[PDB]
């Protein structure tokens, strides 16, 4: 902290 | 800006219509304040744990701490505080509350982009359209959820934690969590614009890949032009490579601030654990702080670790729900409704002076056109392959403006009409009608919605399309359209006649379609438009000598301009209309 | 199915050719190991710096054991696992090698889509065809991933765990653990399957929406057949409120389960604190035990957390993998190619036996064909529009294959030659020729990719195509295709002669487009074909006049059967070709 | 868990 986005 | 978007999405909390909604939306602040007091008390029971057992406490009071300390770390989290009974019970809540708003929006969306004018539609495809609209519901969502419910609450909690430490365990501690807590919110932020960068470089060469494959995949015609398997393989191979590079880079950017926050979190707790076990041997401190400072900074970070992701996240939703907004305000009505009052339709006079039109930049394709057409008479359009006829059918609509000029039904101006009462009274047959995914009844009843099955049955009958309705298996449930089975000319072109017949208009805009078919149900629906175009005002656009032959006004148009006004057979000896009948049809 | 599966996946786990991988491979595992052991030691040094603590130890002990706790919570993440140096040092690695994997794999799907049989294509669509193998080969990588660096490790860690509570702490916090993680897992999934079960329902029903949405935009003639913008915004919202309620039912078990397991943790957490306390008061254990068992019982649950998702995508990358690999076998190259040896084309004189073909199931379409092409000479095709004469070219070019007959090149059956040689000697212009999206120039040079520039300019001035291409502003770097801008129909037609002049055939196989053009564009590009199809054997296709009148030998089909034969006049003369000419052009 | 599905 994926990755998502 | 980022208080403006903050009013906006201020604006948008707040359940405006129900009141259930408002005392759900309090109790959800509520358990956000008691999740913020519990993350402050369990490390302090956990030191009165630790406390009373380096003083050898008697079992009954030790009992009754541990099972308090459990139960609260049961009301926290177990861990990343994404676990405990609080928040999940706030995150139930919130499912509740959330519908509402992605409901509103979504439908307030839908009902702006019905009303926008034609043009703007024909411009804009219809997937980026739907998209933008997508992405920007999904974005107020996600917007409130993220800011209101992740990023205040941690903020929220690195202050009190800096207050407790700095006033009920020392001062030092302060400056520790301090130092600690702004170079982790600095060192995140100052790598993530870096790493996004990297990353919308990767993207576009994946897409681009995407592509490349698609075309090879799509074109088999590979092995037509040369024996260019292996070409296409290499080429494949070279795009693939250039996106592996990007990703590694991106990825190994990732792993950088991983790294980066790691290290800062780990100095802190090295500072802050000696300092405590030095002052512990000192007999200043209790041996509780030292799992105390240990436990609270493990929970600090744990929250922590999510920030580049929500950074990334925020802008990119709020660029997105600036979309949203910018095509929510795009009020380009321009065929909008000065006044009000609706059409009298006495009997359908259709009357014109000269209009002038142009949505072509440039050209000028309508310009001095003048007609008029009795009740119940028939007018028809011929003329070379182009736009003008189509185009005074959708003037007619009130689809575009006139520039210049006058258009009346029934001695009235329809600019100064609502647009409703005018769309109601007058039936249209288009180019190709389209059957949307429902079932052959449901399409018919298209037409007009409140009408009940039987006349849905009548017209289907007077329409010459009910036996081969009859004709599907399952029939008036059948499945139609692309869901279904796919349907022949004569079938779409009776189901739009079957609604058209139910809309009941007065003016019958018709525009002969140019499917070819067999002569005999070509025939057959020429037919049927002849007795459901009967004691009806009707103009009628075709290239055919059947509409030419009997109607009662035939018109000519050459570059959007009347040549030839008349008969049939007056334009018939006029060397005119005798040899394009000629020259295009035979 | 399980060791099944697994042995694939260890099958893909090794990397077969590179030796600077498997090294990186060995290292990742050894990482994993140390990682295991990080988990195991750094609870151990927690305690000894509480007991420490707890006797009033001189502070140089204290301190360096500090650091060491401190450089070892480092290494190990500070949350989550995810966080350590190790194991981001892992995802490093891995990153380099999971990169080779994933582009062997990619390459592998790509070089066997094209070697199918055309009926293959013609069959399935595209879009399709392309998310299996792009689902596949992500498939493959998640599984790897998942399976291998956070499933085996956790359950390593659970056994290493129950080991060393029951041997080196006492014999009762075995069995806590035991029982605790057992009853875990098995709630996780048991809730996991009835979750899964709802989520494919939400699913549908979202999809549903999406479509109805799309419908609804797409078709904007709401305005013309009613006034039904609010019919079509109310059956939006019954949908939307549809999809809302199975949303709700998802996320409420996604909660339920979340609580569960919740609670099986802090079950477990009670029991092992109280027994832990007791035997602390009694003597029996340090204070350090206390914090040891909270600190590992913690470590414990953090990977569980995610286990649900982790069954979910295993089941679903499975069936997904399966998937893959069924379309990697299918082997349908039916036109294979038993033999070999280059087709020897002296001068391409073509023979045909009463040839029977028929790729439409049921009836047959040629049947009792035979004809005889010199070498130079040109044949025509005509006949009713249908598809034996372009079926009759896909069979020349060895597309499918003959039931029953013989068909020679220069006295050799091509059933028994390779397909490389014979695509490679004959030239072909299609329906309607698609470029790619690149630049003119290569589009130009796929016909031979080997050439150089001077024969693309060459050819672009024997095709009369060369001045359009310096008509554009970049040239031999314009944008050509959906792209780039548009091309009308005489550019596409010369870039195809351009090609399959570089191609240098002896056959051509022209098929001439039916697109409509002026006469004087449609004469020049006659007039091209004529001089690039001097001196070499043709076959022509039409429905025109002009290959029809200079023809060598003018064949007629009649639902694929030879109806007439012979030369122009002849056929003329018969009363027979005639009536076609006369009726259907006229 | 995250809904990733
Ligand atoms: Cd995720």
């Amino acid at each position: 902290x994926c990755e998502c986005g | 800006d980022f208080g403006r978007k903050l009013r906006l999405l201020s604006g948008y909390l707040w359940p405006r219509g129900s009141p259930a909604l408002q005392l759900v939306v309090l109790i959800c602040l509520g358990l956000m304040g008691l999740e913020r007091a519990l993350n402050v008390l369990v490390p302090i029971f956990y030191r009165n744990i630790v406390n009373l057992l380096t003083e050898k406490a008697p079992w009954n009071s030790l009992a009754w701490t541990v099972t308090s300390y459990v139960f609260l770390k049961f009301l926290q989290g177990g861990g990343t505080g994404s676990t405990g009974f609080v928040s999940n019970l706030r995150t139930f809540l919130w499912i509740r509350v959330q519908q509402f708003t992605s409901r509103r929006v979504e439908l307030l969306i839908f009902s702006h982009l019905h009303e926008l004018s034609l043009r703007w539609h024909l411009g804009r495809r219809t997937g980026e359209v739907l998209r933008i609209a997508d992405r920007g519901t999904s974005s107020v969502t996600g917007l409130l959820s993220y800011l209101v419910f992740n990023v205040i609450p941690t903020l929220a909690d690195i202050i009190i934690g800096i207050i407790y430490f700095s006033m009920f365990f020392n001062a030092w501690f302060g400056l520790i969590v301090f130092l600690c807590m702004s170079l982790y919110l600095t060192l995140t932020i100052v790598v993530t614009e870096w790493r996004t960068k990297f990353r919308r470089a990767m993207n576009t060469q994946e897409n681009a890949t995407r592509a490349r494959a698609v075309d090879s995949l799509l074109n088999f015609e590979t092995v037509k032009y040369y024996n260019a398997e292996s070409y296409e393989v290499e080429r494949y191979r070279e795009a693939i490579i250039k996106y592996q590079g990007l990703e590694w880079k991106s990825s190994a950017s990732l792993v950088l601030l991983n790294q980066t926050q790691n290290l800062v979190i780990g100095l802190g707790l090295l500072a802050g654990s000696l300092l405590c076990a030095y002052f512990v041997t000192e007999q200043k401190l209790q041996v509780g702080d030292y799992v105390l400072f240990g436990t609270y900074i493990i929970q600090l970070y744990m929250p922590l670790n999510w920030f580049g992701t929500y950074y990334r996240m925020i802008q990119t939703n709020f660029i997105d729900m600036e979309n949203m907004f910018d095509l929510l305000k795009e009020e380009t009505e321009v065929k909008d409704l000065p006044g009000a009052g609706p059409l009298r339709f006495q009997k359908g006079r259709i009357e014109f002076e000269n209009v002038h039109f142009s949505y072509a930049d440039g050209r000028e394709t309508l310009q001095d056109v003048s007609f008029t057409v009795m009740p119940g008479q028939t007018l028809a359009l011929v003329g070379p392959s182009g736009a003008g006829k189509s185009t005074i059918l959708r003037l007619l609509f009130r689809f575009y403006d006139i520039s210049s000029g006058c258009i009346r039904i029934d001695g009235q101006d329809i600019s100064q009409v609502t647009q409703a009462s005018l769309r109601s009274h007058i039936g249209v047959v288009p180019q190709d009608t389209v059957l949307f995914n429902d079932t052959i009844a449901d399409n018919i009843r298209y037409g007009r919605v409140t009408a009940g099955n039987d006349e849905v049955e009548a017209a289907a009958q007077a329409a010459g399309i009910h036996d081969a309705i009859m004709a599907f298996p399952e029939g008036y449930r059948t499945q139609v359209g692309e869901r279904g089975l796919k349907l022949s000319g004569g079938e779409k072109q009776r189901v739009a006649i079957a609604r058209t017949i139910l809309k009941a208009p007065g003016i019958i805009l018709l525009d002969e379609a140019t499917s070819a078919l067999d002569t005999s149900n070509e025939r057959a629906i020429q037919a049927s438009l002849a007795k459901v175009c009967a004691n009806r005002t009707t103009i009628v656009v075709a290239h055919r000598l059947s509409t030419v032959v009997n109607a009662d006004q035939i018109l000519v148009i050459k570059d959007g301009c009347i040549v030839e006004r008349g008969r049939h057979e007056a334009l018939l000896s006029r060397g005119g209309v005798y040899a394009d009948m000629w020259q295009l049809q035979q």
